[PDB]
């Protein structure tokens, strides 16, 4: 069976300008579980990024979180690529505080 | 509250070279406490909740030689599968495994469960009564009839209501600091304008836990889904949950609509309004 | 605590 990725891209904590915090990119009910997942700051992969250990839901579809930490700011861009076997291109979430 | 003890397993071929890949969590609740991942250089079974710590090298060991053991099933389970269903040894192909017990706010065993998929779709599942199996499909109904004879369900059924149960309330009584904690939803509501005729209500739980929960939107003490958006459940990272349900509505009409929050942490169901000033 | 299961497919 092949699944496409749900992704959400958001903080840990209410986002502050200045104030450190910690960017996550949830990917979930995809399969197979191969998943390229990348973290980005101005269009740039972030090099120091954790993720959990893969596991599933009721339905056999897995998730995934990766995690950095990150300061926001008013100018930086942060977002989080996905790529997989169901997707053409990579696919770009971006950050957005309000989500 | 009911809890539940639950182990998940995954295992991928890998036909250019080597063994598959193999990862092996454990849960209590929603907290993860254990893992064990085939790339890792431990080679063990390894903790992830403080309170796990507690076990002594015996546990370790045997949780290690245990984990070891499912990887090799699973190994031999893929290659058995690859035959059934008369497929190239040239593909990667998934195996996955979850089993585990759930008891009452009495910590009595309430059900158990054991089931394995094969390429993202049921292959066989023990039946409620922890006697039968569900086979999906015939290679399915091979490997039942096999189990059948093996008095394979019997040895589930004995580990599911007996060791499985004692050994989640051994956890529930030594992680009681955070695993008997329920940590209510933190709730807040942000507006954000779409037009200069209408905006947007989110109704946000933060850091909660466990991860179940519901966010319903009303409208004039009526339920509201048109022009509603709710997110899926996700993890903080540390451990607590966050959701949002969103609303568009007319400008001006905000206090109209109230978003209503429910989970275990809250003795009665909280509603939230938009303060205007806000 | 993990079982020793009997589950060969």
């Amino acid at each position: 069976i092949q699944r496409t990725p749900k992704i959400q891209v958001y903080s840990r904590h209410p986002a502050e300008n200045g104030k450190s915090n910690f960017l996550n990119c949830y990917v979930s009910g995809f399969h197979p579980s191969d998943i390229e997942v990348d973290l980005l700051k101005n269009g740039e992969r972030i090099e120091k990024v954790e993720h959990s250990d893969l596991s599933f839901s009721k339905d056999w579809s897995f998730y995934l979180l990766y995690y950095t930490e990150f300061t926001p700011t008013e100018k930086d861009e942060y977002a989080c690529r996905v790529n997989h076997v169901t997707l053409s291109q990579p696919k770009i979430v971006k950050w957005d505080r309000d989500m | 509250g009911s809890h539940s003890m639950r182990y998940f397993f995954t295992s991928v071929s890998r036909p250019g070279r080597g063994e598959p890949r193999f990862i092996a969590v454990g849960y209590v609740d929603d907290t993860q406490f254990v893992r064990f991942d085939s790339d890792a250089a431990s080679q063990r079974m390894e903790p992830r909740a403080p309170w796990i710590e507690q076990e002594g090298p015996e546990y370790w060991d045997g949780e290690t030689r245990k984990v070891k053991a499912h990887s090799q099933t699973h190994r031999v389970d893929l290659g058995t599968l690859r035959g059934y269903y008369n497929q190239s040894e040239a593909g990667s192909h998934t195996v996955q495994r979850m089993y585990g017990c759930d008891v009452g706010s009495d910590w009595r065993f309430l059900r158990g469960y054991h089931q394995y998929a094969y390429d993202g779709k049921d292959y066989i599942a023990l039946k409620e009564d922890l006697r039968s199996w569900t086979a999906a499909d015939m290679a399915a109904q091979t490997t039942k009839h096999k189990w059948e004879a093996a008095h394979v369900a019997e040895q589930l059924r004995a580990y599911l209501e007996g060791t499985c149960v004692e050994w989640l309330r051994r956890y529930l009584e030594n992680g009681k600091e955070t695993l008997q904690r329920t940590d209510a939803p933190k709730t807040h509501m942000t507006h954000h304008a779409v037009s200069d005729h209408e905006a947007t209500l989110r109704c946000w739980a933060l850091s909660f836990y466990p991860a179940e929960i519901t966010l319903t939107w009303q409208r004039d003490g009526e339920d509201q889904t048109q022009d509603t958006e709710l997110v899926e459940t996700r993890p903080a990272g540390d451990g607590t949950f966050q959701k949002w349900v969103a609303v568009v509505v007319p400008s001006g009409q905000e206090q109209r609509y109230t978003c209503h929050v429910q989970h275990e942490g809250l003795p009665k169901p909280l509603t939230l309004r938009w303060e205007p000033s806000s | 605590a993990l079982n020793t299961p009997k589950d060969h497919i």
